[PDB]
């Protein structure tokens, strides 16, 4: 429904989904294809 | 918290003459019935 980013899903799949699937029976290791959110600070040198 | 997640534990026990199969079930029931993004699950006995 075009709601949901590409970013916005790997966040909701690394926060609500990644740990919950790694501590799965027989889970080896999960590689997420993508990132989690974090708070991004962009610096500008300008105004800095 | 209960596998990563935040959690309430809440202990109870199947009324004079019902079975815990019994009993759960309609735990189980009335958890369906709670706010959008509030789940449930089973621990210790109940998960054996």
């Amino acid at each position: 429904d075009g709601t949901m980013t590409q970013e916005d899903i790997s966040d909701y799949v690394a926060a609500n989904m990644k740990d919950a699937i790694s501590r799965t029976s027989g889970v080896g290791d999960v590689q997420l294809f993508g990132s989690q959110y974090a708070m991004r600070i962009w610096m500008n040198p300008n105004e800095l | 918290r209960y596998n990563g997640l935040p959690s309430m534990e809440i202990l109870g026990q199947a009324a004079p003459g019902k079975s815990t199969g019994e009993a759960m079930e309609l735990m189980e029931q009335l958890a369906s019935k709670l706010p959008t993004g509030v789940g449930y699950d089973w621990t210790g006995m109940s998960y054996q």
